[PDB]
């Protein structure tokens, strides 16, 4: 794994380089904005499954046929496990947001999650609705908490429904 | 055959079982202060208990039964009375007991299926199982 | 790093970061200002750090440069001193990341088979990492020198 | 502990405890004192923090003593008090170690499956502890507070 | 496997109590020790294989178990000797951070003395090493830091003996 | 050679993983080359070791294992 | 692993013997029980849980062994004794099911008084635990299938004290 | 038997009986008084089939009597009797028992490497329980028949 | 295991000295008797289940083993006897070809009187089946070759007593 | 040895000896008298070769006996010595014993731990068994060098 | 063969060859002109082998010619005369290859379920294969007719 730490590290070394001006004003940038990441992710560990389950009703609000008769959330059995892939969203999205980096992301959730998704028949699409749906809601939950910025909560997730997105165009 | 014979009643007759259940339900007697968004779930709830009841009948195993509505109590203990689905799914037994009837043979296949629904509705929830690692390249799920 | 470690540590028993780990991960956000001023200190002075502790370290152990030894000649000398060189760009890593994995994850891991591939003894870098450690840990105040002192023993230590 | 986290890790790939752990172990004893100022804090108050914790959890939960509830019969609700002073010391050990490891392994690896072997539900325990975590954060201050909420906010991660 | 915090946590709770003052003068003792603790960890982590080759040379090497007929003869049981003596120094030092020495009869105590009988390894040269061991690292990081190794150095040759 | 051993490894990991049970307390012949190993690997898991006792091994040789 | 009629066949083969009166006789008798054993399994398999949290709730509970110092004090050890007790009534099911005890010393009271005794695990303690489970499942089935069920228990009771 | 056999696949499996195999165990019970039927039909004329199944077995293959073959002689063709009188023997177990682990549990395991020792040919003992089956099935009702061919039939098979 | 050789240098070893003229003599004579060895194990390996069938119809043939109730009866236990006599005449033929019976008391001898007891093994039994299967090997390859097998099969049946 | 090997190699195998195993015994057995030969060649000549060999390797690598090597010194230099006969000890094992287990299972496993303990450069040890070689094939015939340098060709592959 | 199997036994260990199976190679090598003559007897004189060891094989077991045996009729007993030249190609591939690898790896592993598939005996394949094996021993020298008996020697033993 890679927080925005070993980044710089991995960046500098494979030209065998040491740190110049910019290298630690980055590394001052990562360190400043360190309690906030820090406040967030203790204020994540406080509602993790009230956040995953907030998410999960807003995201069956969104797209009402899951629950339905030929929707993929259907019985308990998989409202379980949907509700299981929430918390595990949340949990490496903590993991990202104190890394600061989107390598953990990259390695233990994006690398071949279509794969199985699309062999289960999990669809990818409300994944992604329901991703953003528990990202906006730790953006009012830690905006309301007297951060004032929220580009770092607002990266992890971004990064993760821009991998699991389509790209059409 | 005689379990498809059964399954086939129920189905016939599941309007008025579940019509049955309406007036028992709506431990006091539920105050419909609910609305509709309540009163939807609830519906389709009443049904799809029968229905697999149903389904576990013609398919020989109450797994069916068992896998779903195992932790199914702490899903909608935030949202209703628990009890009064659990008088809910006994009304519904006797009402299967008093749809069809037998020499004492698939009345007893009928009150085991929603014996098995009775006793799934109050294991509350277990646990799910951690795959932790010791490795640390490795991910627990 | 110690994000890193953390995050890893807390991945593989399937949990999220315990609280304790959290003020470890805060402690170090913190300390991360002393941390690039012990860089700057490492980073800024390079030059007479190899310089002085390479004289150190031919003046301790003689026979590497005598006729007979590894490093004998200008380009074996020069060489010499890059992968000393090397060795404290890694110390720098170190540093800054608050834990040896830079380190480690880069330059220690099959050092014995490279340096016994080269035909290197291995005790002499040793010693020569011990003249960077000492000219390094002279050049700084002292809880300064005790942090660089944490990673220059690290590096001595994973050699032998 | 802390310690004992960094030493089995340490034990698992056959090495010694690098310099990071070493110097979080070190930051964790170094504000040890503070940690045992917080812990006789709570050993202090605990009566009253019960109580009102007991209080708002029967504000937001009458159903227990009500008829068919588990707070019916003042044996079975003694026993609710009595889990909450043992919730209680069990916070007080997880912030004297510095982490979550003996809180978990005393009173954490399977709260399910007891409080399903007993009948009282878990989300009513979440519940519970949230109570108790805002009752004992009236009683110490914000240098403090900080160190006393997350281990809290843990116990309410494992009960779910 | 406890250290020092754990143990006291142990005893707090099977009393069922709360800490009360003794376990928080213990706690302070132990916090108050475990800096010179973590800097001899490091020392000792520095010196692994000096500590251990000076341990062979003051007692193993140029009597009868290096010469044939002892159980330090071949190359393959010097360099299980080695190991051994490695592996006393690594628990060891564990057993000095924790600052309890529930480690070494839980993981090095365990069955050591019926291996040790059963491939017929002798236990008073091996006790000998381990007190050379003691000390050349209670040379190397002083008075009491070498006290509080040898304290443990100390439980492993009692616990081997 | 081989170390006939008898040890009792409870586990301490299967309140969580839900598993159905191995029984504990196993008597075996170890080989000696990854005696060594195992008896680590059941300090690991932080069982117990009753009683090791070399079996095929007749102590003392040089060669011949 | 040996029901009624392998151990008939089996006292059958070691004679060499055909199958004589007696052994028709000691059939028949299976042959007549093997409903109510069938109805009994059943109704067991109906109330697992219920029976062992009653079986705790009779003996274990409330009493010195949940208390701090007890070894069902923590949610491992109470985890491991309900595991404990679905064991002891899953076995004496499978033991009134074939109608012979034979499974009960093949795969339970192998090595559990050694396994308990290792552990420092109460044998009385949980003797009582199966004996009030015992009482329940007896109270659940009725008279003749309880006292089929109870001499089962009575034999894991016996072979673990 | 049929309740060893449900008992030991639902105990690998960690669980308890499904409801189909305790249907399966109910069925066999029942049919139990139909299986001891069948036991004192094959129990009560052993010597008639035992007789008869020799005589045409050797009117067969009569080269096994034949002077050269394995049961040549007054002792030995009483042995081949005897071993047809265990192979009958352990039908009556498999048709009580309601499985054929009584009968592949005694005597069909190493049946090859004990008949390859003795220097006897495995065909012609199948062909001798072909005459055995020949005797019986002639001997009962026709669903009597059905059900004791089909041990008689497991035998054969496992003979090749 | 080890063969003349290689008991022959652990000795010179053990000693810590050169091969002096009484081991160089001891090597003399295995090397002459190693082509006899060769000759006698290339006919042993030619007939191997033809010396277990002869041992079995001298000894355990006809008696009250192979009849109801003897430890031999049953497929499963003529197959495994038959079994345990072929590991006896390889083992015997191996150690023949070494020259020393430590792989006998090392691969054969080492858990078996303890193995034959639990099962309830008859040890006379099997030890004139072994007797009858030197008899009959010693028939096969002459006299001084099967008295130098007959030295290893007296092996196994004294460390089988 | 030899027999050793086919023994355990079979073993393993659950077979008995192949046939061109045991020619292959059957050729060692054979060639033993010229085994027993080489064997009194280099037993006989030990102390010239060992001091021979001692001579051309100080000459070859003056470093290790200069102040500041291993073997400085008179004790240290008998040490040396020492262990260049340990070392010729094995040869003749292994040269009788017709296989390298003995040099193998004696003095080859763990040489680097023991000589990187000891502080010692193997590949002056190395040269060692090389001028070892010299003389002892310096010593007799061809066919008779060729065997012996088999066996002192592993000890200084198996150096390095 | 020889080498394969040498290579394996020293590929599976992670080893070179060890130089007791390297003389082992040399002396299958000087032995391949020896093994190459039985080669040519063996090849040579086929039709007479399989001529006189299927007639002697035939007066030995007259029940598998006979009505009721496999090899009844003149296409059935081409066949058996057919297997038999077959098993007589694989002893000769065995001759010349020092091992019986190609023997067993061609014509052995199966062979039980192969003849129990077609009805088969397998005790009378082995007396043809002992038939085999005088024929081709009275047609040889006597150090050939070992080697060459060893060979049909592990073909009769892995029949049974
Ligand atoms: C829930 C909001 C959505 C949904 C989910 C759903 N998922 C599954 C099954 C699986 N999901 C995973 C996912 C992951 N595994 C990982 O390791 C990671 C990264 C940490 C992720 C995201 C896997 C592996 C499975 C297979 C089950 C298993 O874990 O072994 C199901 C069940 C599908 C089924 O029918 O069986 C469901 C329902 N489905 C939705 O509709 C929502 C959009
Ligand atoms: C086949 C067996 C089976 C059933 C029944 C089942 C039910 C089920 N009921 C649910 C919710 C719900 N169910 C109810 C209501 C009720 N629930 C009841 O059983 C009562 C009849 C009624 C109250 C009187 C409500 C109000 C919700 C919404 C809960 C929420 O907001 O999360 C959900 C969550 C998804 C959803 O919103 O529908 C499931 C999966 N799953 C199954 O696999
Ligand atoms: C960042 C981690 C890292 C290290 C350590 C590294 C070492 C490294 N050292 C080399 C050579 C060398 N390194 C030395 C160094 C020494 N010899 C001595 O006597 C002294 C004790 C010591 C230095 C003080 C010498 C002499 C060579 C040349 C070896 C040769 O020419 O054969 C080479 C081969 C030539 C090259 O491409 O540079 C590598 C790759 N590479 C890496 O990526
Ligand atoms: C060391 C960790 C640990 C704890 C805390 C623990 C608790 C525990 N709680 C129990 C019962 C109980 N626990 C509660 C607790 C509650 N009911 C509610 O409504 C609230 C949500 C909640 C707390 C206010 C109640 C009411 C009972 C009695 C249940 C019964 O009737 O059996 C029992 C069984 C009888 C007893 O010994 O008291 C145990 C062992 N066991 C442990 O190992
Ligand atoms: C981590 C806790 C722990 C320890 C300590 C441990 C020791 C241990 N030491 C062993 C051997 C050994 N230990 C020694 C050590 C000695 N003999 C002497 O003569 C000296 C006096 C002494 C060294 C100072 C030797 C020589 C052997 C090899 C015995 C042999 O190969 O025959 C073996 C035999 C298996 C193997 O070598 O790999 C074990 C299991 N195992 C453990 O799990
Ligand atoms: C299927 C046959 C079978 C049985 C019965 C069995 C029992 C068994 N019970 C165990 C533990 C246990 N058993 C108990 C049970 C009790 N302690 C008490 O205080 C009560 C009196 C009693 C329960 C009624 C407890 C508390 C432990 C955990 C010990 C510990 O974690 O330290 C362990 C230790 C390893 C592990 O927990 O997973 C085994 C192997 N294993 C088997 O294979
Ligand atoms: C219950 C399972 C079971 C079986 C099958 C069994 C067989 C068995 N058959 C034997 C002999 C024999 N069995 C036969 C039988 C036959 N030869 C023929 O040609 C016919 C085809 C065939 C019978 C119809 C003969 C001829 C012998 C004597 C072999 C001899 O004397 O070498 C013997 C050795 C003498 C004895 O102790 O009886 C055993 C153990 N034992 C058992 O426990
Ligand atoms: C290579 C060294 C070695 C030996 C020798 C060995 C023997 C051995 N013989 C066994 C059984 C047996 N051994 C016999 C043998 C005999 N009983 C008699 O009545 C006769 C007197 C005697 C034969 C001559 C029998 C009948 C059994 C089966 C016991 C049973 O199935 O109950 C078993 C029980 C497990 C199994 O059959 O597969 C072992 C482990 N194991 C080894 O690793
Ligand atoms: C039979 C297998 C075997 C070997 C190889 C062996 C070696 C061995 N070599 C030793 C020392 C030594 N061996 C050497 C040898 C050398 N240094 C050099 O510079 C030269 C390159 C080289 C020899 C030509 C030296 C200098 C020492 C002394 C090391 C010291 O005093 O620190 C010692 C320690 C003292 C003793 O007890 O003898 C052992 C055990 N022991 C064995 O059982």
């Amino acid at each position: 794994m890679r927080d925005a730490v070993t980044s710089l590290i991995r960046n500098y070394d494979t030209t065998g380089r040491y740190f110049d001006r910019d290298a630690i004003e980055s590394l001052k940038d990562y360190f400043a904005s360190g309690n906030d990441r820090i406040t967030v992710a203790a204020m994540i560990n406080s509602q993790s499954a009230e956040i995953v389950k907030a998410a999960a009703n807003s995201l069956f609000e969104a797209v009402p046929e899951l629950l339905l008769a030929g929707g993929n959330a259907y019985t308990t059995r998989r409202f379980s496990a949907c509700l299981r892939d929430m918390d595990y969203y949340l949990r490496y999205g903590t993991y990202a947001l104190i890394a600061g980096d989107m390598d953990v992301l990259n390695e233990r959730v994006l690398q071949g999650l279509r794969e199985t998704y699309n062999s289960l028949g999990v669809p990818i699409a409300p994944t992604v609705r329901g991703i953003q749906f528990l990202k906006d809601a730790i953006k009012e939950m830690a905006a309301a908490a007297g951060i004032a910025n929220t580009a770092f909560i607002d990266e992890p997730f971004d990064h993760m429904t821009r991998e699991l997105s389509e790209v059409d165009l | 055959l005689k379990r498809l014979a059964i399954a086939q009643a129920i189905k016939l007759s599941s309007q008025l079982i579940v019509s049955r259940a309406a007036n028992r339900i709506f431990r006091p007697i539920s105050v419909s202060r609910y609305g509709p968004r309540n009163m939807t779930k609830s519906l389709r709830d009443m049904a799809w208990f029968l229905r697999y009841t149903t389904y576990a009948i013609v398919a020989g195993d109450p797994s069916i039964l068992v896998v779903n509505t195992r932790g199914l109590k702490e899903v909608i203990e935030n949202a209703c009375s628990i009890p009064a689905t659990i008088v809910a799914i006994q009304e519904m037994k006797a009402a299967s007991l008093d749809l069809f009837r037998g020499d004492r043979e698939a009345q007893e296949t009928v009150v085991q299926y929603f014996d098995v629904l009775i006793t799934e509705m109050q294991t509350q929830v277990p646990n799910d199982k951690l795959r932790q690692r010791p490795s640390i390249d490795a991910q627990g799920l | 790093s110690i994000v890193t470690k953390s995050i890893v540590n807390a991945d593989a028993e399937a949990r999220y970061l315990s609280p304790g780990e959290l003020d470890r991960i805060k402690a170090f956000v913190t300390s991360g200002e002393s941390r690039l001023r012990i860089a700057e200190t490492l980073t800024g002075s390079r030059e007479r750090i190899i310089k002085s502790a390479g004289d150190a370290l031919f003046q301790k152990r003689p026979d590497v440069v005598s006729p007979g030894g590894n490093a004998y000649g200008e380009e074996m000398t020069a060489t010499c001193l890059r992968d000393m060189d090397y060795y404290l760009r890694l110390i720098t890593y170190g540093v800054v990341a608050g834990d040896v994995t830079p380190i480690e994850e880069i330059g220690l891991v099959g050092v014995r088979e490279m340096y016994k591939s080269l035909g290197t003894p291995v005790d002499a870098v040793a010693q020569a990492v011990r003249e960077m450690k000492a000219v390094a840990t002279g050049m700084m105040s002292g809880d300064d020198a005790a942090e660089a002192g944490a990673y220059f023993d690290y590096v001595i230590g994973a050699m032998e | 502990s802390v310690v004992s986290q960094v030493i089995l890790r340490a034990d698992d790939e056959l090495r010694y405890p690098s310099s990071g752990e070493l110097s979080g172990i070190k930051n964790f004893l170094a504000t040890g004192a503070v940690r045992i100022r917080i812990a006789e804090a709570l050993a202090d108050n605990e009566k009253k923090i019960v109580d009102q914790a007991q209080k708002q959890l029967f504000s937001i939960h009458p159903e227990y003593r009500t008829s068919g509830g588990n707070a019916a019969t003042t044996k079975q609700y003694n026993q609710c008090l009595r889990d909450y002073g043992w919730y209680l010391r069990l916070v007080t050990y997880g912030i004297l170690a510095g982490d979550k490891d003996p809180i978990e392994r005393i009173g954490l690896i399977g709260v399910k499956e007891m409080y399903n072997a007993l009948g009282v539900p878990v989300p009513g325990m979440v519940d519970a502890i949230r109570c108790l975590k805002d009752a004992a954060l009236g009683v110490l201050d914000s240098e403090e507070a900080r160190i006393a909420a997350p281990y809290f906010d843990f116990i309410t991660q494992a009960m779910s | 496997m406890q250290d020092a915090i754990t143990s006291v946590i142990n005893s707090a709770d099977v009393q069922g109590k709360y800490l009360d003052g003794s376990a928080m003068d213990k706690l302070k003792a132990y916090f108050t020790t475990g800096a010179l603790r973590v800097r001899a960890a490091s020392t000792i982590s520095a010196n692994a294989a000096a500590i251990v080759k000076e341990a062979v040379a003051k007692s193993l090497l140029y009597s009868d178990v290096t010469r044939p007929g002892g159980n330090m003869y071949t190359t393959r049981r010097y360099a299980a000797c080695i190991r051994d003596l490695d592996y006393y120094l690594r628990y060891a030092t564990y057993a000095m951070l924790a600052g309890d020495p529930s480690i070494l009869d839980e993981r090095v105590l365990n069955g050591l003395k019926e291996t040790y009988n059963s491939l017929g390894v002798p236990v008073g040269s091996t006790v000998q090493a381990i007190q050379a061991m003691k000390e050349v690292t209670a040379g190397l990081v002083g008075a009491d830091a070498g006290r509080e190794m040898g304290v443990y150095f100390d439980y492993i040759c009692s616990g081997l003996s | 050679r081989m170390f006939k051993i008898t040890a009792c490894v409870p586990s301490q990991s299967r309140i969580r993983t839900q598993r159905e049970l191995q029984n504990t307390y196993f008597t075996k012949l170890v080989p000696y080359d990854n005696w060594f190993r195992e008896q680590q690997r059941i300090m690991k898991m932080g069982g117990k070791i009753v009683k090791v006792q070399l079996a095929t091994g007749k102590p003392g040789t040089n060669t011949g294992l």
